[PDB]
């Protein structure tokens, strides 16, 4: 049927997994799915163990994507070790900015999704499974429904799928505009019918998460990976990339770059060859000032050649990458971050609540040139004193960049300070 | 003395029967009740607790947490404009003021007929596409003032 | 990328309607196109019936801009009341002397042709088009492809394009040095991977062409007004001009005058202004001698005064005026015509053949003073008998042009025959 | 000694693109041999049979294309080829200074080829340029002549 409007984000891979199909920007529906093999590795996974697909997981060294960077199998494992019934969740809440990797596979090639949900529900023993989509991806949630319908009726969903014995139904779910139901406890309590208040942890949701059971929460990328370790096997998965950081992963890039989109690349590739090789160099090829990784890191222009991995030194988060050239002004977008965290904190935990909204007016008072020197050395101070007492991740780093920028452009932050 | 019309009440009850449990179905109904009226009626509060056997004050708490949902303004059409880093970088200014010239009006502002009404939002998830706003459910780059005219006509 | 250099013709328009971007010298990608309402004609198309389109591009009265002038909206009806499959052609063979009016819409606003193309395959129902472009404009070529990639990222072609259901795919073929190769039935018989021999019609391309299905072939020209037929409206295009002979038309000129280049006119302005008011007069203010409508139709002095349309006493052709002065000699530039039929005729029919060969061979020997009196008889009887028991348009005009200056020239030619 | 012709694998590729690239490998004869020009400076005959192999067509076929289309040439190999338009507009304007020009500076005529195989004049038919009569091109290269002065600086450009 006839989906909202979405603008045709660019899309280009290397390896021709991911982005096999959602490269191409439409939806593929089952029948184009099933024509390249789509739902072959759910058949095969059927006739393994549970505990032979997470041993498989596991030794792909599958990691998450959607920031934490844990584990995938280890993840899956920590689960099974709690009585069931267990539950399974898709996270595409993808909120932050900069970041629309995870929507173009919900959007283009809803089934490589689903496939994976499937398979690792099989997994954990769950037979309820949930996505959880952002209320700003429309298009995104009928297109998930319309293809939940589809694997449905061609057998794959519902009581005892294809002979197994297995039951599964997926759930849809939509948010309502608030980022911190990306965090995984607050998207469980959005999904219990309540507002999006992280818990404290531990408890962590493996042992004690929707409803109060064993609960897997795992990105819509992470997910997506599943088919191909299980049609592979982990053995080929591992020969993808760098052998320590080995898998595709997509990087959605903007900014000033001629070609932005998403990228789907091996981790070996440097952020340089990211923008230069890849995304088409810079606008008006000026030169690099700042790469911001979403609202999370800044990255100067010295930094380029580091790799896009998950190592101490490497680019890390979800490989999101918004390119600054040498005429944006850093504090200018210093503020736009941190206007971001003041309209994103819950406000559960008070230098949380209050720091994010003080970094974000001080900061406004700096750039609009009407900041006392008692505005200065507070935004200073607040900056460094948003983490404490906090509760989950959103309140250790809303400072986090923002200090980054400090250390790294004094020059230009000395400027407004004069 | 509010009740749901019929066509809605229906909708709402597919939305409650469709998860496990009734509160799971909140956000939906929201969505739902917003999408009928151009808003969030206050009055519509009570009767949707009922509906979800949940207590109004929780009722009443998602509302005033969730940020898409709007309890002050009734608009036909929710123009969604991206103030985030990445759009900003790429010309929200431009595409604000080009609302302004085509619509008389600045974000927070519904026009006198109630017909649209721009809303500052996070990011989109679109940022390839900046400057991003959604009409709705429909989403589009912004190119030009020009380009912008012919979109907003597609909406009576 | 680098493209292969041309040479930067001037353009310049009274209309700002094809040479809207293309009067830029320069290559216009999508951005820039997007930015000026480009594919947003594509989309409302999209949402009327193929039917309407017919119906719309019917009553703008379009005509061909090939020179044939044949309506192009009735073209479409009569190949869609024979079953599908069904092809779309765009020629881009432009080979006719004075004529290089279709090569800067392609090279400079190519996205105003890849649109025309998509509503026009979209109108007759066919999802295989193709632009056949001469080999010797090699430029045009790359720029035509890297601009039909630039159409699929944003999914302007492909499947399902913007969720219509239609599907499109436009491969670019290129000639190979033969004139010939732009008449419709050998254009198609050289996309068939032959050697351009014109078929005889009846049949028309339009009951059979190529595999034998239903085939639109149109003018580069004529797919350039489809945009703004569809944006418009055809009401309003309608007004544009004479209502007799109405739209925007392109006129390529060359040879003695001080502004050679393309202009986009409508078509009630006179021969006389396209020299005089537009093209800036002659070089040197010499007078103008005759004006060969490409190898057509030669003019004199006292012909300035005819509208630049397609009616009996109007200039007619493609719109091609190419200038002579005074001092220029007119069996010099007979001499000159004649040759290019010589190298042009595909030999299939022996009056053609054996004509073109001939009226070029006699008139060398009458230009270089070295014909007899059985020479000049034979020449001008050869002149009178190159049609004869030909098949396509090339024997019916070989000797037109050279008998209009044997009529309107005669005491030029008697200064040879003495 | 001597073996069965055989294309490079640069080329090879080049080829199967073009045939994969249409719904029918046949249509892409003329890309082929566009393909086979620029790769050795002409079409060898020997190259012929193979492509016909490849383009599941006879042979015949493939050599009546060939001599249809004059784009193509069998006899003369050039790196570059220097197309010279000798229709009407360039005619009226200066194809012979032009001609006359090619000459002082190569020391060739049309149809002639240099003798170290670098340039080879080519007269052509009506280029579609004819607003910059008098015009040439050099391979995908197009130009108007202005003057000898002019011409050398251009042809100094390809080595
Ligand atoms: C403030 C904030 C916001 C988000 C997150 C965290 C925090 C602290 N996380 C991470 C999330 O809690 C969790 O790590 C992942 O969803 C687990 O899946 P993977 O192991 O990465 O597959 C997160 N994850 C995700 O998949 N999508 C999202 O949009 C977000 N957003
Ligand atoms: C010898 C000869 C040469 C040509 C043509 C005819 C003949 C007899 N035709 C006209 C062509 O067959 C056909 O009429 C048009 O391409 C149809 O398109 P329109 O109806 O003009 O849009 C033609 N048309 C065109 O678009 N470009 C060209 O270069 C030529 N060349
Ligand atoms: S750290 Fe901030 S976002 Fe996280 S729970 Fe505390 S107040 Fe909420
Ligand atoms: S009239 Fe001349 S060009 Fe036309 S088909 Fe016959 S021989 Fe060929
Ligand atoms: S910053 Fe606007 S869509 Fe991401
Ligand atoms: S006559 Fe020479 S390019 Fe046209
Ligand atoms: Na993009
Ligand atoms: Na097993
Ligand atoms: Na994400
Ligand atoms: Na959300
Ligand atoms: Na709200
Ligand atoms: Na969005
Ligand atoms: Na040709
Ligand atoms: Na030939």
């Amino acid at each position: 049927r006839s989906y909202p409007a979405i603008p045709r984000i660019y899309a280009e891979t290397t390896l021709n997994m991911l982005l096999k199909r959602a490269k191409k920007p439409r939806v593929h529906s089952i029948d184009e799915y099933l024509k390249d093999g789509g739902y072959q590795a759910l058949e095969k996974a059927l006739n393994m163990s549970p505990e032979e697909i997470i041993d498989w997981v596991d030794k792909s060294t599958l990691r998450g994507r959607g920031g934490a960077g844990f584990p995938t199998g280890k993840k899956w494992k920590f689960a099974v070790q709690n009585p069931g019934p267990r539950y399974f969740i898709c996270n595409a809440d993808e909120s932050e900015p900069g970041t629309f990797k995870d929507r173009i596979i919900i959007e283009r090639d809803p089934h490589l999704l689903i496939e994976g949900i499937i398979i690792s529900s099989y997994a954990i023993g769950a037979n309820e499974a949930y996505i959880y989509i952002r209320g700003e991806y429309p298009a995104g949630y009928y297109i998930l429904r319309d293809a939940i319908e589809e694997a449905k009726k061609k057998g794959f969903l519902g009581k005892n799928i294809l002979g197994s014995g297995f039951d599964l139904e997926i759930y849809v779910a939509r948010g309502a505009g608030a980022y911190i139901c990306g965090e995984e406890t607050a998207l469980i309590e959005s999904l219990e019918g309540k507002r999006g208040h992280p818990r404290l942890k531990p408890p962590y949701p493996v042992q004690k998460g929707l409803w109060g059971k064993p609960t897997v929460v795992n990105n819509v990328e992470t997910i997506a990976n599943v088919r191909f370790i299980i049609s592979m096997g982990w053995e080929e998965y591992r020969y993808i990339g760098p052998s320590d950081y080995a898998g595709p992963k997509l990087f959605p890039v903007s900014g000033k770059v001629k070609k932005p989109g998403v990228y789907e690349l091996p981790m070996n590739t440097t952020l340089r060859e990211v923008i230069f090789k890849y995304a088409g160099g810079t606008l008006g090829n000026k030169k690099v000032k700042a790469v911001f990784s979403g609202a999370l890191d800044c990255f100067s222009s010295e930094e380029l050649d580091i790799p896009m991995d998950y190592s101490p030194l490497g680019f890390g988060g979800t490989g999101t990458v918004i390119v600054l050239t040498e005429e944006d002004d850093i504090v200018e977008a210093a503020l736009k971050i941190a206007e971001f965290y003041e309209h994103e904190t819950c406000g559960q935990c008070t230098p949380c609540r209050v720091g994010c909204y003080e970094q974000a007016n001080l900061l406004e008072k700096i750039y609009k040139g009407e900041a006392t020197e008692q505005d200065w050395e507070g935004f200073d101070f607040v900056n460094r004193n948003i983490q404490p007492t906090s509760i989950c991740g959103l309140g250790a780093v809303a400072g986090r960049l923002i200090r980054q920028t400090l250390e790294k452009f004094p020059e230009e932050w000395e400027k407004y300070r004069k | 003395e509010f009740e749901f019309p019929e066509e809605l009440k229906t909708k709402l009850q597919e939305h409650i029967n469709y998860f496990p449990k009734k509160r799971q179905a909140i956000l939906l109904c929201l969505h739902e009740i917003q999408n009928y009226y151009g808003y969030i009626p206050p009055e519509s509060l009570k009767p949707l607790a009922d509906m979800l056997e949940l207590p109004l004050n929780h009722v009443e708490g998602v509302v005033a947490f969730y940020d898409m949902f709007d309890r002050e303004d009734k608009a036909k059409y929710r123009i969604r404009v991206c103030v985030s880093i990445v759009c900003h970088l790429m010309g929200t200014n431009k595409l604000l003021k080009a609302l302004e010239n085509i619509l008389g009006i600045k974000p927070g502002e519904v026009t006198p007929d109630g017909k649209f009404k721009i809303v500052p939002v996070q990011c989109l998830g679109a940022c390839s596409e900046a400057p991003v706003f959604m009409v709705n459910d429909d989403e589009y780059k912004f190119e030009s003032e020009v380009q912008l005219n012919e979109i907003l006509s597609r909406y009576t």
